């Protein structure tokens, strides 16, 4: 159980922290009408695909 | 003083299963040599079965 | 050469001690705990054995009165009673008809076979220890016998040995000891003096021999019917007899670490717990030269088998070079294994084979043959039966080898899992770092 | 198995066969004396019955 917990936390807490890189890195593009430079476009999966 | 029969021992797992053949009443006991023992002793008289 | 161990407290474990001095080829010792015995010291408190009461026949005085008169003895009772008229075979003697008296008396006394039949009562404090124990090395046998405190040194063919004090200090007998034939209780025995009716200790004396004695049974008269000559009493019965009956238990079958209790003089022997620290002390003519000694080199280990049970059932085999064949000392440098002996013959074939035994399902000890050394690790697998007759000649051991397949299997988890993690962290400071240059 | 039901045991009343299983062990005689000691596990079948 113990060793079960310590993975899990741990695995979570590596999620999580992508997921804030990515707000990080993607919340600058929502706030102006501008391209999403598809170099990272293709990198970096970003809610739209290919809708500008 | 007579001497009784050895009685019959079944193998198991952290058990021993023991059949018990009197003549007449004898003085059965026993203990764990560990370092809490498990004291116990007991008069048979009629054919048994213990498990130990 | 002096030199210090410590060896477990455990009968017939094969210790084995090695010594390296650095001029002279390695020693090995075998040593074996071969009997021990835990004696207590006992201040006799008092003894117990059953009573017996003595009536001495009735005195009527009659046509006349009588007086009753003290004395010393242990519960003495002695009453006077009116009235009185009897009657014997013939004919009712004292004529006088209603003005008689009888004097009655009673009094306690130890029984006839105190000194065969008793129970005696010990205050039991500071056990010393002692210890018989087998030396072998080289080709010296011999047991000896040693008192265990740092206060003994016996010699055996030129080596001195000295037994430190035990490790623990548990000892099974109670501040309180009782003691009859051969068993050993641990009770609370009432004080002197303070005894009561119908329990232990209703009559008590200093020792077998002494002449007080000290007895409370609640001894008592009632007048003798009409017509009679019987001194009647009552007397609540023997103490010792029912603590004989209902004693309950007793320490031969109760002890633990499984120890025999003994008696004559009260002792626990073989009883298994703790470390006895062993410092020694050896000549020059034990040990052997290097020039002599077979030089061996490219040293090998290898495992055919593992099973870890408590026989010994794991066989390794070495190779190695030498140049001359001659006799070496093996050993093993940790207690993960044991190994069986302690010397081995090496031939020009370049191969020996030995015996171990173990406890752990991945082993990895040193094994050093002479002078030489190397590392041996294994995979065992669980023994099939259930029950055995004899001890286990493990030290008892089981965390694996940090090499072995489930430390693998963790390790394994745990470098993907952390690679992951600094992954994020790397992708999340970059991008932060990158935030900041902007 | 001794002591139980079937220690003994024969295929019919008239066989010649007869399979028998009671842990009969002998032991050292005393000192002094012609007797011939052993020991047995009691019948199975009066302890079934
Ligand atoms: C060091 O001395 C001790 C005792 O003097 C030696 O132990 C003794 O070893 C012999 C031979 O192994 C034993 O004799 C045999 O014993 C078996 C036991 O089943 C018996 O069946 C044989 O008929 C034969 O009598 C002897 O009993 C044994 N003594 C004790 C007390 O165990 C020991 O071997 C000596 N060391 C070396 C390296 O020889």
């Amino acid at each position: 159980v113990g060793m079960s917990l310590l993975a899990l936390i741990s695995i979570f807490a590596s999620c999580y922290m992508l997921v804030a890189a990515r707000s990080k890195c993607l919340t600058p593009y929502a706030l102006t009408p501008g391209a999403a430079v598809p170099w990272t476009l293709g990198i970096l999966c970003c809610a739209p695909r290919a809708h500008a | 003083v007579p001497m009784a029969r050895e009685p019959t021992v079944i193998h198991g797992k952290r058990e021993v299963t023991l059949h018990l053949h009197p003549d007449h009443p004898t003085l059965f006991s026993y203990r764990t040599l560990g370092e809490d023992p498990q004291y116990h002793e007991e008069w048979v008289t009629a054919a048994v079965e213990r498990t130990i | 050469y002096e030199h210090s161990t410590v060896m477990p407290n455990v009968v017939g474990f094969p210790y084995k001690a090695h010594i390296e001095r650095p001029g002279y080829s390695p020693l090995t010792l075998q040593m074996q705990v071969v009997e021990t015995s835990l004696e207590p010291t006992l201040n006799l408190e008092y003894i117990t054995c059953e009573y017996k009461t003595v009536v001495p026949s009735p005195y009527v005085k009659c046509c006349g009165a009588s007086e009753c008169s003290t004395k010393e003895k242990p519960d003495y009772q002695c009453k006077v009673y009116t009235g009185v008229y009897p009657f014997m075979w013939g004919g009712a003697y004292c004529f006088c008809d209603s003005e008689n008296t009888q004097l009655s008396e009673a009094y306690v006394d130890r029984s006839d076979v105190c000194r065969h039949d008793h129970a005696s009562a010990y205050k039991a404090h500071t056990a010393s220890l002692k210890a018989k124990v087998r030396v072998m090395y080289g080709n010296v046998n011999q047991t000896v016998d040693v008192y265990v405190n740092g206060d003994h040194a016996v010699t055996i063919g030129g080596t001195q040995f000295i037994f430190g004090p035990l490790s623990s200090a548990w000892t099974p007998f109670d501040n309180k000891i009782v003691v009859y034939k051969d068993e050993v209780f641990n009770q609370d025995f009432p004080p002197y003096g303070s005894g009561q009716p119908g329990r232990f200790g209703d009559i008590q004396s200093r020792t077998v021999e002494s002449n007080d004695l000290y007895a409370n049974t609640a001894l008592k008269l009632a007048r003798p019917s009409p017509g009679m000559v019987h001194v009647p009493y009552t007397q609540t019965p023997s103490g010792f007899k029912y603590w004989l009956k209902e004693k309950g238990t007793a320490l031969n079958t109760k002890a633990p670490f499984g120890c025999q209790i003994k008696t004559n003089p009260v002792r626990a022997m073989n009883c298994a717990v703790g470390n006895i620290p062993v410092s020694m002390n050896l000549p020059d003519s034990a040990f052997t030269r290097i020039v002599e000694a077979p030089t061996i080199i490219d040293l090998t280990c290898t495992v055919a088998t593992c099973t870890h049970s408590s026989d010994f059932g794991g066989v390794l085999t070495l190779t190695y070079k030498t140049d001359k064949n001659g006799d070496c000392s093996v050993h093993s440098h940790s207690n993960v294994a044991t190994l069986q002996e302690a010397t081995a013959k090496v031939k020009t074939a370049g191969k020996v084979t030995l015996h171990f035994s173990t406890a752990s399902a991945s082993p990895s000890f040193v094994v050093s043959l002479c002078s030489a050394r190397a590392t041996c690790s294994a995979s065992c697998e669980p023994p099939k039966d259930h029950i055995v007759p004899y001890a286990a000649s493990h030290s008892n051991v089981v965390f694996p080898d940090m090499s072995g397949t489930a430390l693998s299997w963790v390790q394994k988890i745990s470098g993907g899992l952390g690679a992951f993690a600094i992954g994020a962290i790397l992708v999340l400071v970059v991008v932060t770092c990158i935030g900041l240059r902007r």
